[PDB]
């Protein structure tokens, strides 16, 4: 994963997953944060 | 653990420890009216007292 | 043995002396166990005065058990009133058109009033869809001290917090009507915001001052728009050009169901709540309706009715209520104001899931007109289609409808955000959809 | 030309009928009389709401009111009996004045848009409480409240007076009325550490929490007991415990003195008003009209900015919710188990009256607060390196 | 339009990206009970005021 931005995460795929604790504070800044807003569902699933 | 008890020793305080009931730290959530209830977890502990 | 109840209807307006008498009440649905007596009365103009007497009067000795209330009028006030009376008698009220549709206080909880009109959050929720709709996610609230305020505030607050879209919540403003203002301070605020998408709250009356104000403001022009909640439209058969062109709000409809429908609706209601409640304690709902005296006994008893009566099936038709009183999700029509004085229908809109009909640049522009729908092809990394979450319905984030003749997909991509900066840039509207021929161009 | 113009009102008795149309009556007499006269119209408090609001239309608002007074009757009924000339005054925007209803669900202007008291609700008791804390300096305190508007109103109201402050809410706690046995909540409140109380309720529900904290030994020294009015008052007092602060409003019992002021203010306010120019007369009689009247939150404007300092009843007002602004309290004390005035809160800054200070339980002076907690409790999540 | 033109170039000219953020232009004549100086003037955001 070359970075926090990651081409790999902007390339999300069914098939690659990424994974996280939903409530967990890491969501807070997905949901908080309008800039990233769009990148947040995708780590949502699973 | 270990830090606690260092400021127990330095701070004058004595201390009882429990894990809280949520496996969540925190976070906001439920009822829409006014606000309603209060961010579930150990920080809610905290707020509640 | 027969169990004949006792109820009463009452039309106002109807834009006739010699209102239609009596049109409905005929039987139907008569294996219902108790059998509906009606006295109908019909009064010409609103008072508070004339509303409280006649209700009273008609209350005598008649011992009526229920009471449905309709109007031809726009009046906020009414539904109020009727419910005060509500509170005074314990005897159930509701209304089916109007202002006694028109929304209003929380009602008192021993009390029992109920409206026809839909929800205030349940409004809010419609106003959100059509935003998003649009996909208009900068938006601000002018409301006034108006009931509901703040029920709607946090009901917008609820609905907004939840959704992952990145939409911003710019400006929320409350202003007393009361204390009317030589300060013109509502100009002196609603001057400073400068968000396109404004939801407007407040009492029909009100909307007008409002209007003129954001008139001199500069508001109502060019690229905002407004969407307003059942109240200021009201009715629909009476529209001061003070509102602005392009208003967008949301009401019931005259068309599908006519008031007499709506009435049977109202009536059926009563009698099934009456028969549910005999099913149970096989006890006649009767009680005596006099106001002057005290409450007659064993109406304290009524409350378990109000229990039984929130939620109600009749015509393969549901009635239920919330506990405010409001239906939980009658059928509901997205309008805008056409052209001229017309209030013409964009959308329809049903409990969970709405539905609208223009593609796109929806809504006479001094600097630039027409609309334009766009074809495109799905090719990776520039334009990407991806099935959108069937349990969110619709599509999220970045992604933007795009529509395939063969069903709905979500186009993102390259393609999609250059062509979404070159719209916010030139601003203007557009449709997106694909292609089903070729493709790119091919010559045969 | 001479010109009638109506007022008026609804009052307990005709005696007080006739103190009104006196006090009007000297309004006309010591203001022009050749430009605008004043007249007075009033009523005896009617069984029902309906009788009254009936009476309002029919009775008053057929000669024409420019605005209304209304008192709390002989007999209270439930509570807020003067709850419906506010809505049918409300529908014209014709003007409320309460002489008698300190009840707080007036406050909100959304409900009752034209109402004006003469008398600041109970949740600005807190007010006080406020300044009762600022001086003895104890931030920490625990307040009571039952559920409904009044408590929840009174409690948003100190806490707003806190917000300028860090916020405090040391504990708050909530109790629905007409609930005989409270012991359980009290018991959580011991745990906190904050050893100050506040309270407020109705008279029957302060029965039963005197009752439940006696039980509890939370009357006792260490603990301080502050409240509002209706609490000292009634069987509540009975059972009241000793060394408790207590509040009593000036004149709040009396209809007359404030009949003479808000007419007072009513004159000085319709004299302002006729200095502007389009105004209308209020609607004649109920029937017929489905409009507001345009003057009608004009008259209500002024009227709130009205000054006019002077007064039988103490400094005139009006607060953005068009309560009463500077109104004065009477410190109150349980001594001997009787009521003593120990100091008196007029304006902003309370006053220390001559009397001994006293506290709960036997104290010469106690001013003690908050205590001290000697445990931590801890709480703690499970992760891996760090527990 | 002249003060606004000297301005326009002498602001230009510097180097330095300080911002202009309206200018108003309103007839005194045609006197307003729309109060339309009121209407533009509440609109402007910017701490420096040159009138
Ligand atoms: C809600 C209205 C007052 N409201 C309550 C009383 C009702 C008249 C009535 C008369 C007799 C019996 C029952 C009811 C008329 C409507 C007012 O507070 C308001 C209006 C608009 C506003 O921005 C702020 C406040
Ligand atoms: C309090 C009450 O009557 N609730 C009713 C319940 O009795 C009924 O069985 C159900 C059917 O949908 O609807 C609801
Ligand atoms: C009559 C009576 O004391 N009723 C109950 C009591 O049984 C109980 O201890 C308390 C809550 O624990 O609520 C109270
Ligand atoms: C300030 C004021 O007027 N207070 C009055 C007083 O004049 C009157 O004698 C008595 C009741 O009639 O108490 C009250
Ligand atoms: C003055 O009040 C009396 C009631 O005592 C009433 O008869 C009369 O009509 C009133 N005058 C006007 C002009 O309203």
């Amino acid at each position: 994963i070359t970075g926090i931005n990651d081409p790999r995460l902007r390339n999300p795929s069914d098939k690659f997953i990424y994974a996280t604790v939903k409530q967990s504070s890491v969501d807070i800044y997905f949901r908080r944060q309008v800039e990233l807003s769009t990148m947040y569902r995708h780590m949502e699933k699973h | 653990v270990d830090l606690l008890i260092k400021l127990a020793r330095e701070m004058d305080f004595t201390y009882e420890v429990h894990l809280v009931a949520d496996g969540k730290f925190g976070t906001q959530e439920r009822v829409n009216n006014s606000n309603a209830a209060a961010w579930n977890g150990m920080m809610g502990e905290l707020l509640s007292g | 043995k027969h169990p004949n109840m006792d109820i009463a209807v009452i039309l106002v307006g109807t834009t006739e002396e010699v209102a239609i008498k009596d049109v409905h009440e005929k039987d139907d649905f008569h294996h219902l166990p108790v059998t509906p007596r009606v006295e109908l009365v019909t009064m010409q103009e609103s008072d508070p005065k004339s509303i409280i007497t006649r209700i009273c009067d008609l209350m005598s000795d008649k011992k009526v058990q229920g009471v449905v209330f309709g109007d031809d009028t726009d009046q906020e006030a009414i539904a109020q009133i009727l419910d005060f009376i509500s509170v005074q008698t314990l005897t159930p009220i509701l209304g089916i058109h109007g202002g006694s549709s028109m929304i209003m206080a929380d009602k008192e909880e021993a009390s029992m009033f109920f409206q026809f009109g839909p929800s205030i959050e349940q409004q809010a929720s419609v106003m959100l869809n059509i935003m998003e709709e649009y996909d208009w996610y900068i938006f601000s609230i002018v409301t006034t001290y108006f009931p509901g305020y703040q029920d709607f505030e946090n009901k917008v607050r609820s609905t907004i917090e939840n959704s992952f879209v990145g939409w911003e919540l710019e400006e929320v403003i409350h202003l007393d009507m009361s204390l009317d203002d030589i300060d013109s301070k509502i100009q002196n605020q609603l001057c400073k915001l400068q968000s396109p998408v404004i939801l407007l709250y407040c009492t029909k009356e009100e909307a007008t001052y409002i209007f003129e104000v954001a008139h001199s403001v500069g508001l109502t022009g060019y690229g905002f728009t407004w969407i307003v909640p059942s109240l200021v439209a009201g009715d629909t058969d009476t529209v001061p050009d003070e509102f602005p062109t392009g208003l967008i709000s949301v009401s019931y409809d005259e068309w599908d169901y006519d008031l007499p429908a709506r009435v049977r609706d109202g009536i059926a209601i009563i009698t099934t709540a009456a028969s549910t409640m005999l099913s149970e304690h096989n006890s006649i709902p009767q009680s005596k309706s006099s106001c002057n005296n005290i409450q007659e006994s064993r109406v304290y008893e009524a409350h378990m009715l109000k229990r039984y009566l929130i939620n109600v099936t009749f015509e393969g038709r549901d009635l239920s209520f919330s506990e405010d009183g409001y239906q939980m999700h009658p059928k509901l029509v997205i309008i805008l104001l056409n052209q001229e004085r017309k209030w013409e229908r964009v959308g329809k809109y049903k409990d969970r899931s709405l539905k609208m009909w223009p593609v796109f640049d929806l809504y006479s522009e001094e600097h630039k007109d027409e609309h334009l729908s766009i074809v495109t092809l799905e090719e990776a990394p520039f334009v990407i289609v991806e099935d959108v979450d069937p349990l969110s319905g619709t599509c999220m984030r970045n992604t933007v409808p795009c529509r395939k003749q063969i069903i709905k997909r979500c186009c993102k991509g390259f393609c999609i955000d250059i062509l979404k900066k070159i719209a916010k840039t030139v601003k203007f509207t557009y449709d997106l959809y694909l292609v089903t021929n070729g493709k790119h161009g091919k010559k045969i | 030309d001479p010109k009638i113009v109506n007022i008026g009102a609804v009052l307990s008795t005709k005696k007080h009928e006739q103190i009104f149309r006196e006090a009007v009556n000297q309004a006309n007499f010591f203001h022009f009389t050749r430009k605008i006269q004043l007249n007075a119209t009033s009523v005896t408090h009617r069984p029902n709401a309906i009788q009254m609001a009936l009476s309002v239309c029919e009775d008053l608002i057929s000669s024409q009111v420019y605005a209304i007074l209304v008192s709390h009757p002989p007999a209270p009924t439930d509570h807020l009996t003067p709850t419906p000339i506010s809505y049918t005054a409300g529908f014209y925007r014709i003007p409320v004045i309460g002489l008698t209803t300190r009840m707080s669900i007036y406050s909100d202007k959304s409900i009752h848009l034209s109402f004006l008291r003469t008398v600041p609700p109970y949740s600005h008791q807190a007010l006080v409480w406020f300044e009762m804390m600022r001086l003895f300096n104890w931030n920490h305190v625990i307040l009571i409240v039952s559920d409904d508007h009044e408590g929840r109103a009174a409690q948003k109201k100190l806490e707003t007076l806190l917000e300028e402050k860090e916020s405090k809410a040391d504990k708050v706690l909530q109790f629905e009325p007409g609930t005989k046995n409270l012991t359980a909540l009290l018991l959580e409140a011991k745990e906190l550490e904050a050893r100050v109380i506040i309270l407020s309720a109705s008279e029957d529900d302060a029965t039963a929490v005197y009752k439940s904290a006696a039980m509890l030994d939370m009357t006792g020294a260490g603990y301080v007991w502050l409240v509002g009015e209706r609490e000292i008052s009634g069987s509540a007092l009975r059972y009241a415990p000793d060394g408790i602060i207590g509040l009593q409003l000036i004149n709040g019992k009396n209809e007359s003195a404030h009949i003479s002021d808000a007419v007072a203010v009513v004159a000085q306010a319709i004299h302002e008003l006729f200095e502007m120019e389009q105004i209308t007369d209020p609607p004649r009689g109920c029937v017929g009209n489905t409009n507001i009247w345009k003057t009608g939150p004009l008259f209500k404007r002024v009227l709130m900015s009205s000054k006019y300092p002077d007064g039988v009843t103490g400094r005139i007002e009006f607060n953005e919710d068009g309560d009463r602004k500077f109104a004065q309290y009477s410190i109150m004390n349980l001594q001997n188990r009787k009521l003593v005035q120990v100091g008196i809160f007029d304006g902003s800054y309370i006053i220390q009256n001559d009397r001994k200070i006293i506290w709960p339980g036997g104290e010469t002076e106690r001013p003690q607060g908050y205590q001290m907690s000697t445990r931590l409790k801890i709480v703690t999540i499970h992760q891996e390196p760090f527990v």
